[PDB]
RNA sequence: UAAGUUGGGCACUCUAAGUUGACUGCCGGUGACAAACCGGAGGAAGGUGGGGAUGACGUCAAAUCAUCAUGCCCCUUAUGAUUUGGGCUACACACGUGCUACAAUGGACAAUACAAAGGGCAGCGAAACCGCGAGGUCAAGCAAUCCCAUAAAGUUGUUCUCAGUUCGGAUUGUAGUCUGCAACUCGACUACAUGAAGCUGGAAUCGCUAGUAAUCGUAGAUCAGCAUGCUACGGUGAAUACGU
């Protein structure tokens, strides 16, 4: 419905719709939402009436919203370009973490191979 | 005093229990004799470092054999 | 008719069926040596068994007609090779065969509860669409369809 | 496991550094004394109503 | 000492391995009171245990063999009472007032050929 | 009546820390010229108590300079050696082996009642510090005890619901443990994120008897980076023979 603004997934698993919607990979999407009788028939917007605006307050009330928690993420970048690591000059070339430009190509970072 | 006395074998702790009643006998005071201590132990194989058919580690047993032969009222004559 | 048998010294009477195959069935899927309990666990889900089905579950427990080791293909190494060969099952063998054949070849599809999908395998299983009920025709397979020797009987 | 723990005590193998020197026949290995094959706890017992002149008191 | 107990009760032998402390009788490793088929009296099922006054002293934990419905029942007690005179003699004595040794002095007779019972016959047939 | 019992050596058990009866030997039992061992009440000890231990002289060097002695060998500013540019793990993995999640006749995670073999003057824990976890407690006693006991079943979670769902102890990478110097160019635990393939299964092979095989509990001979394999016995230990 109004979760993410236009429903990705739909008429599937009710806890499948945070899987196609970034920042969470099935690893807290049935500990988010703890309202009373917060079951699943896979029935998204199915067999429901009011239960996402309980969904929408408590993903609200978390330290992570779901934009601001990227913001930081895609703002560190530049950040951590102190001279250290964070792929300083990785990300620029081709070359990633593990040295596996020998072991064989660059799967991470690869214009035209 | 209650305590023990770990000898070597079996005759080993036999005359050291009566050695024991000797030295405890020449001091005036309470002495003790026969204590029992029903037979109670195991055994186990594996292997050494070099080479030595089966029974690893060169030894006798692991027996617990011991005793609790001793003293009750020492005095200054008891240290002999 | 095999006069020799295994000594078996058993008893199963079931005051629900009037018979030796209800308590027979409560002492193959019997755990710990689980008699009257067995028939609490039993007759947990009884009534939802003639509750979630439109035939009587007495005579359902028309299901028991498609679980039956017809012929299963058994181990004899004929004639100095390695080989299988298929054996005929005995009336005081097939039933405690195909009893547990489903509380062992039926626990892949589940749901509702733990006593009231079993009855729910156990409704449309006639019909070869389950794992338990496939088994009987793979019996029929492993020995009749593919010819093989017979000579070597047990 | 205290018969097993009196009993090795001093094994002495390819590594003489893995066996832990503790009361010879009693116990309480810790909160004593071990130097001179004597422990507190032990010798107190063996000591027990002045035995061989070891447990005194102070005078100086 | 209370393992390999000797109790026949109406042709219903059975062994008991009774450890002294623990009492967790099991019968069949499981409940004894819904399993007997008839047996009214359940705790009256063991007249020698209440003189024996070791009831919560001893764990069963054995079986039963032949018998019939309910002559399996009532089997494991003597096989017990036979394993405590072992683990104590004072059972023995302590048990002189009863001393249950053999309480199955007949059979079980049914259909059989000539004879009705083999003992009894038909007589004035009841119109 | 402090599982460091603070007692009364208070009453003795189930008891530890030298063995014992017992086991052939008449035995109930007759071999026919003929004992007997089985087992009868035999004692708890089904009979060497139950039992084991036992490596008889050997055979294959099959293995060993890299298991060493050596018929003895291999480098002589390099094969050493005080040790970094740096190592046999990280790439397609080609196997054995390391547990594993493939399911509702059920998942991770509550409190949690109950032996352990072994660990320990710096180290074990009852609501507490440590109850998802990899750890940052000094520490009562300081080793029959005391600690693991927040172990286990016949006596219990939960929950998400014919499945990728709160079912996945794989990879991967900022990063906390273990070590971070040789990992830049050699390991991992469970997580802040990534958390695969995976509905009983390959080429091919391996596994099954009421205090034990197994299994809730479960174990090291131990290297300054791998414990995720059987490994200790109180009780869950439920099941035991067409056929010679």
């Amino acid at each position: 419905a109004r979760i993410a603004g236009v429903d990705i997934p739909r008429e599937k698993r009710v806890v499948i719709s945070l899987t196609y919607i970034y920042g969470i990979g099935t690893s807290t999407a049935q500990k988010i939402l703890e309202e009373a009788n917060v079951s699943a028939d896979t029935r998204v917007k199915d067999l429901t009436d009011d239960e996402l605006g309980r969904i929408r307050e408590v993903v609200d009330g978390y330290k992570v919203e779901g934009d601001l928690r990227r913001e930081t993420n895609l703002n560190i970048k530049r950040l951590m370009e102190i001279s250290s690591y964070r792929g300083i000059r990785h990300r620029r070339g081709l070359p990633v973490r593990g040295q596996k430009t020998k072991n064989n190509a660059r799967t991470r970072k690869g214009p035209v191979k | 005093i209650r305590i023990r006395l770990k000898a070597y074998d079996h005759r080993v702790i036999d005359q050291s229990a009566e050695k024991i009643v000797e030295t405890a006998k020449r001091s005036g005071a309470d002495v003790s004799g026969p204590i029992p201590l029903p037979t109670e132990k195991s055994v186990y194989t594996i292997i050494r470092a070099v080479h030595k058919y089966k029974d690893s580690r060169e030894q006798f047993e692991q027996r617990t054999h011991k005793r609790l032969i001793d003293i009750v009222n020492p005095t200054p004559k008891t240290v002999d | 008719p095999r006069k020799g048998s295994v000594p078996k010294r058993d008893v199963l009477p079931d005051p629900i069926h009037n018979s030796k195959l209800v308590t027979k069935l409560i002492n193959k899927i019997m755990l710990d040596g689980k008699r009257g309990t067995a028939q609490r666990i039993l007759y947990s889900a009884f009534d939802l068994v003639e509750q979630r089905s439109g035939r009587d579950a007495l005579e359902v427990f028309e299901a028991i007609n498609n679980i039956m080791p017809v012929l299963e293909v058994k181990a004899r190494r004929v004639g100095g090779s390695n080989y299988q060969v298929p054996v005929e099952v005995r009336p005081e063998r097939r039933t405690t065969l195909g009893l547990r054949w489903l509380v062992n070849y039926a626990r892949l599809r589940g749901e509702k509860t733990m006593e009231d999908r079993l009855a729910n395998e156990i409704l449309d299983a006639a019909n070869n669409t389950g794992g338990a009920v496939k088994k009987r025709e793979d019996t029929h397979k492993m020995a009749e369809a593919n010819k093989a020797f017979a000579h070597y009987r047990w | 496991a205290k018969t097993s723990m009196v009993a090795k005590q001093q094994k002495k193998q390819k590594y003489a550094v893995r066996e832990y020197t503790r009361c010879e026949r009693c116990g309480r290995p810790h909160s004593v004394y071990r130097k001179f094959k004597l422990c507190r706890i032990c010798f107190r017992e063996l000591a027990y109503k002045g035995q061989i002149p070891g447990v005194r008191k102070a005078s100086w | 000492v209370e393992y390999r107990g000797t109790g026949r009760r109406k042709n219903s032998v059975a062994r008991v391995r009774l450890v002294p402390g623990e009492g967790n009788i099991t019968v069949n490793n499981r409940d004894v009171r819904e399993y007997l088929p008839f047996e009214s009296l359940i705790l009256d099922l063991n007249q020698p245990f209440d003189v024996t006054e070791t009831k919560g002293n001893y764990d069963v934990l054995v079986n039963v063999h032949g018998g019939g419905f309910t002559g399996q029942a009532q089997a494991i007690r003597h096989g017990i009472a036979r394993a405590l005179l072992e683990a104590d003699p004072e059972y023995r004595g302590s048990l002189k007032r009863a001393g249950l040794l053999t309480r199955d002095p007949r059979m079980k007779e049914r259909k059989k050929p000539g004879l009705k019972a083999a003992r009894r016959s038909p007589q004035f047939s009841k119109r």
